[PDB]
């Protein structure tokens, strides 16, 4: 379905993104004409901002990234063949698209990457010997302080750290 | 235009002129619409080799492979390895080490510079 | 290898310092309390 | 340091400095600084008899 | 009572130090009655319920006469009652105890006589005690060595020099800190805390650059960099109509890809930070992220009029190659992209194992510890952290006692001094009496002014003229008097 | 602000008696060496690395403002007081100053200003390595730096 | 060999640092529980720790078994004499 | 940026606006308190447009204790920074409506001669000015804060009675206070502060405004 | 040099040199710290 639009920018858009979908021949071989997809893509991107804004154009400009890949063929075949719509397709959804063979790999690993980095913190401890009476659980923590100190002997001092439970060896 | 080439134009970071040694100055013509070089004491001047005369931030490379002639190796306090054949002549005795600098590296990783005559290569493994 | 005392006898326990003094929980305390710092002067110098 | 060894070069008093990694060699010869004696170990080995 | 408790102590430790341990003085009276488990417990519960309801007349602080004075008598005794009552109670005389009636009533007897005793004498000089009493812990070892770990950063610098400051009451703390806690999902969501956690934190633009280069530009679209020629020839839906006049140099600054995994950032929010900041008179270009290398080439918006020498102003209003190096000068150091302009970059991260907090009440009334992601952070933007959206605007707090009063108010920096007061005796581990540190914040805090009650402040104190000059000053107090 | 971007690389020698500090390189000018391959070499026999060149530049920047080695004494004299108008003993005086007051450890000599000035780019040479990192931060603590 | 796994918010060195100090307090506090184990119940010293006076296990580690780390601020001792803590030493050691 | 969120701003800030009007005694309709931010934007219709004049929209009389003087009044000026030529529009507003008290919240700056206006405005009647980003969050939701409540003359009166207590010697407090500012607590006047104690179980304190 | 300024009074209420009223009384219940001891109060069993 062609919809047609009185703007020469938009246009002119049209025949630009028509221009990206003659990419790599693979308009041809899905069959699918670039001019109509073109024209689908921008009207939905109209659809949505119903200006000629440049954050409007923005997205042409996001558009024309995702269509001048060479990378991910089968994005715009997967576009082509109607698997992914231009309304669909333009009509957001994919988070900077280049599913289809190893950025969205690298995109996963990346989010596993800083996902890690909150993992363990900065630090550890933890002894689990000595049983805490409010969860029968030895998750506790010990402590060696008072190297002179007073007249107070030096103990060791055991804190549980779930409960929060704080004894001493005396 | 792909994510396999790399970045090394070769920097030209300064031309002394002739007429004093003195650094050349970037300038444009405007008339001929072409970059120039010019000094500012004199009216030396002299057309440029490209279009880039400027980088910034930097560091982000192999210093330490770098910046060290293989002279340490007659250092008896730096430690001789049993592995051998330089990366060059067919003989042990390669002297190793780390980055050991501000950039102390976290690269705890060993870097191998043979201390046999007729090599003095500088490499790692 | 626990302490405990009744009608001033003691029962079982190696003594400890938690027992004898500035710690909560104290015969010392207990002793200030009921017996008064008078008597416990004299108990504490007479023990000693 | 041979001269140094031969004491045709005050041991006492001359100290004589070598960075490679400067490429530089220093040597200093005034009032103030410390030194003390230790044996001196040539081929992994004692040079006293 | 029980319902209230849970109230009071969000920790759910019930082991608090209070006078008259009446399960000794109970165990004496049976000790001494010889009442056992294999003898009958002869008990009327109704004069339980009487003698707990006398006494609790006995426990007079304040007159009767008037219910205000009988509420501020109630609540003053409040917990004390609830402890007494809880304990008191007729199931546990008669089950737990076994007293027997007459036990009982010598037991009363004895209780009233140890309340009696409780009372503190009046005249006292407490307050000279109190000073003994922080000058005492604070001669231990408040400044022995960074001990702590907690899988953290070593802030609030431990003690004396935090004690001295505080003492001093420095504007700003040595070591400023501040604590983020998450509310539902970020909690358990390290995904949704990350987003926050990008969102909370410090960027400036030079942190975001990989590279910057300055180049001469024959053509914005034939330009001289090649690799980058396909990405401006292809641009056309941009107004180059006025770049035909725009700096024919050409900067471009490189960006680090690896930065935009470690704070999660796009393109399309950096062009649109950089022209809001510099407004209209920068023109900006740049690659998508799935190009070879991140790289934003910038033009100055020359607007083909009278920007063409039409004074001649002998001034050379801006020479190009110096105006691309204020404006880098300007872009690295200047614009923040993200982040409170304070808080260096902010965060550490702990597991809420880590203390006895965020304790929960459950269908059973059991207490139950819950668990969370929580950030470190060195910040004070109190304002600006409360403002921030999902962060728990209640939980949430900083080491800064200052932004406390600012905000919250003298009121609420009562509480946190008294915490961090306790905080530091916390973490010496010897016991110190809490009325005490109550007490030492209602003095800094009578004035209702945030003020140090050292010699840095006495002057503006309305105490006596002798006072004052007994301050080392002496004369200056004196001759003015 | 909008002056120059870049404050931040300017050094800045402080001289004996001077009432303010002044560019390691004014003094360059004062030395006589115009010319900037001259200094460079005073300052490195390799300036084959662009960094060191490159960090090195905004001082470069500075020597333009004054090329003449009697102004620049009379500059450095300017700085160091006020004889009147009289720019003879500006100069005369920053002349006493480079021969005696500086580096005197050298010589005092009129022939040792030259070999002075040798020594003077090393010792910036090596506050240049360590101000660029590849010098480490010489120790206090350290007893051969003692006496 | 660079194939040491760096901790997540810490760099290799902060990891290596912290690995090793690990190690030099289990091995410490296991052949400390060994002399705690090793010791009658007939001694003095054991009769001295238990009573609540002067003493500690800690301290039969230290006079029969071994001190421990030195540390400066809690670090490990810092390489004063030139990547080196001494002459006895060779370049970039690292041992305890 | 200012193109939704923004209408959570204003949908909290007039949540605790109107909870701190609900807690100055005014009979705040539950609904008003209940409202989501999805029925915030439904009760006021809001965004058919960008950059709509919500803050007018924001603007409010509320009016409850159950003492019925009725009418206080909250306006939210348009303009980031407020001059005195808005004050006096407003000025001339309240005096129209004849209210009792008149409540503006400004996003920014203002002229101190307005400053000064809305200071002395009038000797028998109150203007009162609130920050927007201070508004921006509830302190009063915070763990840390005790219960505040302002004592009548009367309980001052039998306060003092029956103490004896003389008014110096009464702790002060300080009207630069934001809870000082949030309760429109005037000077001389006092405040009743409830705090949980680790020793009594409740503990209540005093404090007039200065 | 801080804390001197400050005496409990016969009314309770804690205040210094000039007078003025620092606590409704000490420690808000006038009692003595010594007589204070150490307790659990068990009320926050787990189980309801
Ligand atoms: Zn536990
Ligand atoms: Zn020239
Ligand atoms: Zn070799």
């Amino acid at each position: 379905r062609a919809p047609s639009t009185s703007d020469s920018v938009r246009l002119k858009c049209r025949e630009m993104l028509a221009a990206a979908l003659r990419t790599g021949d693979d308009y041809i071989a899905i069959g699918a004409d670039e001019e109509e997809l073109g024209s689908q893509i921008e009207e939905a991107i109209y659809q949505e901002i119903r200006n000629t804004d440049m954050k409007y154009k923005n997205r042409v400009r996001s558009r024309i990234s995702n269509l001048k890949d060479a990378k991910n063929p089968n994005l715009r075949k997967n576009v082509l063949c109607g698997n992914i719509p231009p309304d669909l397709f333009a009509r957001m959804t994919a988070e900077e698209m280049a599913s289809d063979e190893l950025k969205e790999m690298r995109k996963n690993l990346t989010k596993e990457a800083i996902r890690e980095h909150q993992m363990a913190k900065t630090g550890g401890t933890q002894t689990d010997l000595f049983t805490c009476g409010k969860c029968k659980k030895k998750n506790c923590t010990y402590t060696q302080v008072q190297t002179r100190s007073a007249d107070e002997p030096m103990t060791t001092f055991v804190v549980c750290n779930e409960c929060g439970n704080r004894w001493k060896f005396c | 235009m792909e994510p396999d080439g790399t970045y090394e134009p070769g920097f030209v970071g300064i031309r002394f002129c002739q007429e004093c040694n003195n650094m050349l100055y970037p300038k444009e013509d405007k008339e001929n619409r072409i970059l120039l070089y010019a000094c500012r004491n004199c009216d030396y001047q002299q057309e440029a080799d490209n279009s880039c005369i400027y980088v910034n931030k930097i560091t982000h490379e192999v210093d330490e492979l770098t910046q060290i002639i293989a002279d340490v190796s007659q250092d008896p306090t730096l430690p001789r390895t049993e592995d051998h054949p330089c990366q060059k002549c067919g003989h042990k005795e390669a002297v190793f080490f780390q980055s050991h600098s501000a950039r102390a590296e976290d690269a705890m990783r060993l870097y191998y510079v043979c201390t046999a005559p007729h090599c003095g290569h500088r490499w790692t493994e | 290898t626990k302490v405990v005392v009744e009608n001033g006898e003691l029962i079982m326990g190696i003594l400890c310092k938690k027992s004898l003094g500035t710690s909560a929980g104290s015969l010392v305390h207990i002793s200030y309390l009921e017996m008064g710092h008078d008597i416990t002067r004299l108990f504490y110098s007479n023990i000693q | 340091r041979k001269l140094r060894r031969q004491m045709d070069i005050i041991v006492s008093e001359v100290s004589m400095i070598r960075d490679i990694r400067e490429r530089e060699i220093r040597i200093y010869t005034d009032a103030g600084r410390i030194c003390r004696p230790l044996l001196i170990v040539e081929k992994q080995k004692l040079l006293l008899k | 009572d029980r319902e209230v408790l849970r109230v009071i102590f969000p920790t759910g430790d019930s082991k608090v130090v209070l006078p008259c341990n009446l399960l000794r003085m109970i165990w004496n009276a049976q000790k001494i009655f010889h009442i056992n488990p294999r003898l009958p417990s002869d008990l009327h519960p109704i004069k339980v319920v009487e003698g707990v309801k006398e006494l609790s007349k006995k426990l007079v602080i304040v007159n009767g006469d008037d219910p205000l004075s009988r509420q501020a008598q109630e609540n003053a005794t409040l917990l004390f009652n609830i402890h007494l009552r809880s304990t008191l109670c007729s199931r546990r005389m008669a089950e737990e105890f076994r007293l027997s009636g007459e036990a009982f009533d010598w037991l009363l007897g004895e209780i009233e006589s140890k309340f009696n005793q409780a009372i503190a004498h009046p005249g006292e000089m407490v307050g000279a005690l109190a000073a003994q009493s922080l000058g005492e812990p604070a001669t231990q070892m408040t400044l022995n060595t960074f001990h702590y770990a907690g899988v953290s950063a070593k802030n609030v610098t431990l003690g004396v020099p935090r004690l001295k400051e505080l003492i001093n009451i420095s504007k700003k703390p040595k070591t400023p800190s501040l604590t983020v806690f998450l509310l539902g999902q970020s909690a358990r969501d390290a995904e949704r805390a990350k987003d926050i956690l990008c969102r909370l934190e410090h960027t400036t633009l030079r942190k975001v650059t990989a590279n910057t280069a300055i180049y001469y530009d024959p053509n914005p679209q034939s330009t001289v960099v090649a690799e980058d020629q396909e990405w401006v020839n292809v641009y056309y839906e941009m107004p180059d109509f006025d770049v035909a006049r725009i700096s024919p140099w050409l900067l471009r600054v490189e960006l680090d890809r690896k930065h935009m995994t470690d704070r999660k950032l796009t393109m399309e929010q950096i062009a649109e930070k950089i022209n809001a900041g510099f407004g209209d008179d920068l023109n900006c270009i740049f690659n998508d992220d799935n190009a070879e290398k991140l790289v934003l080439r910038i033009r100055i918006m020359n607007s083909d009029e009278n920007k063409m020498q039409e004074e001649e102003e002998v001034v050379d209003k801006m020479d190009d190659d110096v105006f691309l190096r204020c404006i880098e000068s300007n872009m690295l150091t200047d614009m923040t992209l993200q982040g409170i302009e304070q808080i260096s970059k902010v965060y550490m991260h702990l597991p809420q194992t880590d203390n006895k907090k965020k304790i929960i009440i459950t269908e059973d009334g059991e207490f139950k510890a819950l668990q969370e992601w929580i950030l470190e952070t060195d910040g004070v933007s109190l304002m600006r952290v409360l403002s921030e959206k999902d962060v728990d605007p209640v939980r949430t707090t900083s080491n800064d006692i200052v932004e406390i009063f600012t905000v919250l108010g003298i009121e609420a920096v009562r509480k946190a001094l008294e915490r961090e007061l306790y905080h530091v005796i916390s973490f010496d581990g010897s016991y110190v009496n809490y009325r005490h540190l109550a007490l030492l914040c209602d003095t800094m805090t009578c004035r209702g002014h945030l003020m140090a009650i050292t010699r840095h402040g006495v002057n503006r104190q309305d105490t006596g003229p002798l006072m004052k000059c007994s301050f080392e000053e002496t004369v200056d107090v004196l001759m003015e008097a | 602000g909008a002056k120059k971007s870049a404050i931040g690389q300017r050094i800045v020698a402080t001289l004996p008696y001077i009432k303010q500090e002044v560019p390691i390189i004014i003094v360059f000018r004062a030395l006589g060496f115009v010319s900037d391959r001259d200094i460079l070499e005073h300052i490195i026999y390799d300036f084959e690395d662009p960094e060191m060149m490159e960090m090195v530049k905004p001082s470069l920047d500075e020597a333009f403002v004054i090329q003449e080695q009697n102004v620049a004494l009379n500059f450095i004299g300017s700085r160091g007081a006020k004889p009147g108008v009289t720019k003879e003993k500006r100069i005369k005086y920053a002349k006493e100053v480079l021969q005696k007051e500086m580096l005197p450890h050298v010589g005092v000599s009129d022939f040792c200003e030259t070999k002075k000035a040798y020594f003077l780019g090393y010792m910036v040479h090596r506050l240049l390595l360590a101000a660029l990192g590849r010098r480490e931060l010489d120790d206090r603590d350290h007893y051969g730096n003692k006496r | 060999n660079n194939e040491l796994e760096p901790t997540p918010g810490n760099t290799l060195r902060q990891t290596f640092e912290n690995q090793v100090n690990r190690i030099l307090n289990d091995a410490r506090d296991k052949t400390g529980s060994s002399a705690q184990k090793s010791l009658s119940e007939y001694n003095n010293f054991k009769s001295m720790v238990v009573s609540g006076a002067k003493g500690s296990k800690i301290n039969i580690s230290q006079v029969i078994a071994v001190v421990g780390q030195q540390n400066v601020e809690g670090k490990r001792i810092p390489f004063g004499f030139k990547h080196r803590t001494l002459p006895h030493f060779i370049k970039d050691d690292y041992g305890p | 940026m200012d193109d939704e969120e923004e209408t959570y701003r204003l949908w909290k800030i007039r949540k605790t606006i109107m909870q701190l009007c609900h807690d100055r005694g005014y009979l705040v309709t539950q609904d008003e308190l209940d409202q989501t931010l999805e029925e915030f934007k439904a009760q006021s219709g809001d965004k058919p447009s960008e950059g709509r004049p919500r803050r007018t929209d924001l603007t409010v009389l509320v009016a409850h204790n159950d003492d019925p003087t009725d009418q206080m009044f909250v306006f939210f000026p348009e303009e980031p920074k407020v001059g005195i030529k808005t004050i006096k529009v407003y000025c001339q507003r309240m005096q129209e409506e004849n209210i009792t008290r008149a409540l503006i919240v400004v996003q920014q700056g203002m002229t101190p001669s307005a400053k000064q206006s809305l200071v002395d405005m009038a000797p028998k009647y109150i203007l009162e000015q609130f920050l927007q980003q201070e508004l921006l969050i509830n302190i009063t939701e915070h763990e840390l804060v005790p219960e505040h409540v302002v004592m009548t003359k009367e309980e001052v009166t039998e306060l003092l009675a029956r103490y004896k207590l003389r008014e110096n010697q009464l702790p002060r407090i300080q009207a630069g206070d934001p809870v000082a500012r949030y309760f429109g607590i005037k000077r001389g006047q006092v405040v009743k502060i409830i705090r949980p104690s680790e020793t009594a179980g409740r503990y209540i304190t005093y404090r007039l405004v200065q | 040099k801080s804390m001197e300024s400050v005496m409990v009074k016969y009314d309770a209420t804690v205040r210094n040199s000039i007078n003025q009223v620092v606590q409704l009384r000490y420690g808000e219940d006038g009692l003595a710290g010594e007589s204070v001891e150490f307790q659990n109060l068990a009320t926050l069993k787990p189980s309801n």
